[PDB]
């Protein structure tokens, strides 16, 4: 029934896309603890055959950034899957994930299906 | 040599698996992150570590990651905030009511070092100030039920927790060692402060009211609806004329019939109407 690992949290922080030396202001929609949803900018010249990068601006001090690689496109939105993603990020991810579900058991259960990603 | 090595594998599991990438000078991170799950799994290197993970699973490598990506706080962040604190507002709050008893929010306390850090400065405005609060103060600290809540009750802290933002003078005053490159606050630090499990997202109507509010650096965890649905609660826990602390680089561009702007020379707090 449920397809999807991770819960989507609708989400509104400034956002960036980027690939080599384009960058694209989209609109974020949700987040989640493993890739995002955006609105597809004006000018996408976006190659979906290559790696993406995201750059979540929360606030002045925390920047969540991370590589992310298009899994779909429809309607004029973008579906980001997270693929490489640095320490500090990830620790700022989980803590707005945590914060928004509220419960550690759904937590421990994203985290457990993040790691059993790649089994 | 043979240390070393294992970190480099521990490195290469966060990359395959996760997707996480650690980067250099993150060893001594990595140690204290991992310090408590390792003696309650009776792990005594990280390389014992590495090799357990991958073999008996079992939920320790879902272990591993929430520890790994559990962030720091900083004690008495940015200074200033807790000088306005003894030298402006609990003289100002404490000239309002007669020295009744004053109580303190801590909001998403996270390891502690927030809570811990407002009972330290309640502690050195009361040596000066004997009698002036009546009742003491209260303060109450939440975060979400985990590993960081239980480890912020317990109010133990290792070297590299301890060696940023904390003077030697509080070191002495407020800390008892306990056993090497460990330190515990001592018990009058510890028993101001309550921790409560309980979540932003929660009801704040069992916390009862506040004269001051600490929510700082956490509200840049939310959309704008659900942050804004926060300070409006958040407003329903203070005593009119309490003050909400946000952090320094947070600004609350809302709510101007709730909360009214007021600079403190450092610094912005907000005063609830
Ligand atoms: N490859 C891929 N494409 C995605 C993904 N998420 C959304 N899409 C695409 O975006 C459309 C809108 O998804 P929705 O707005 O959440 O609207 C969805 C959603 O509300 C719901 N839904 C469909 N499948 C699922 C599911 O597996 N789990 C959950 N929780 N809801 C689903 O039905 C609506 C229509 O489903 P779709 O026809 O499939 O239409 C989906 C799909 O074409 C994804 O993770 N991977
Ligand atoms: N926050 C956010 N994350 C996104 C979005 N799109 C993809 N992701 C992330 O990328 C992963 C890969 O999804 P997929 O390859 O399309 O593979 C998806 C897809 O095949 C399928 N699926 C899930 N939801 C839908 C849906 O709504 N419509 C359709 N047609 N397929 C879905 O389940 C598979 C795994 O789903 P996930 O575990 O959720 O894992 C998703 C998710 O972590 C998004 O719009 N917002």
């Amino acid at each position: 029934d449920e397809r999807r690992r991770f819960h989507r949290i609708a989400f509104d922080a400034d956002s960036e896309i980027l690939q080599g030396e384009r960058r694209w202001e989209v609109l974020l929609h949700d987040v989640s603890l493993h890739g995002i949803l955006v609105g597809q900018p004006q000018d996408w010249n976006g190659d979906p055959q290559r790696p993406f990068e995201a750059r979540l601006y929360l606030g002045l001090d925390v920047l969540i950034r991370m590589e992310i690689s298009l899994a779909w496109a429809r309607d004029g939105l973008l579906g980001f899957e997270c693929q490489h993603i640095d320490l500090d990020s990830i620790s700022h991810l989980r803590r707005l994930v945590e914060l928004n579900l509220g419960d550690e058991e759904l937590l421990e259960r994203e985290l457990a299906l993040l790691v059993s990603a790649h089994d | 040599s043979a240390a070393n090595a294992d970190f480099e594998l521990f490195r290469v599991f966060l990359e395959k698996t996760c997707g996480i990438v650690l980067g250099s000078n993150k060893q001594y991170l990595v140690s204290s992150r991992l310090n408590k799950l390792m003696e309650q799994q009776g792990i005594k290197s990280l390389g014992e570590l590495v090799q357990r993970i991958q073999t008996q699973r079992g939920g320790l490598r879902e272990m591993v990651v929430d520890a790994m990506t559990t962030n720091e706080t900083l004690w008495f962040r940015d200074t200033y905030p807790f000088e306005v604190l003894k030298q402006r507002v609990l003289p100002e709050l404490i000239k309002a009511n007669g020295g009744q008893r004053l109580r303190i929010w801590s909001a998403a306390c996270s390891s502690g070092q927030e809570p811990y850090s407002l009972s330290m400065a309640i502690d050195e405005f009361e040596k000066t100030n004997l009698g002036q609060l009546k009742a003491g103060v209260q303060i109450v600290a939440t975060d979400l039920s985990g590993s960081m809540l239980t480890a912020a009750k317990a109010g133990e802290y290792d070297t590299l927790a301890m060696g940023r933002g904390l003077s030697p003078e509080r070191l002495q005053r407020y800390f008892d060692a306990k056993g090497p490159g460990r330190w515990a606050v001592k018990p009058a630090i510890r028993s101001r402060v309550e921790f409560r499990a309980l979540n932003l997202l929660d009801s704040y109507a069992s916390l009862g009211k506040f004269d001051m509010v600490f929510c700082r650096n956490v509200l840049i965890y939310f959309s704008a609806e659900v942050k804004r649905d926060i300070l409006l609660r958040i407003h329903g826990t203070l005593k009119p004329g309490g003050y909400l602390f946000l952090g320094a680089s947070e600004a609350l561009n809302n709510l101007p019939d709730h909360y009214q702007m007021v600079q403190c020379s450092p610094g912005i707090i907000y005063r609830a109407k």
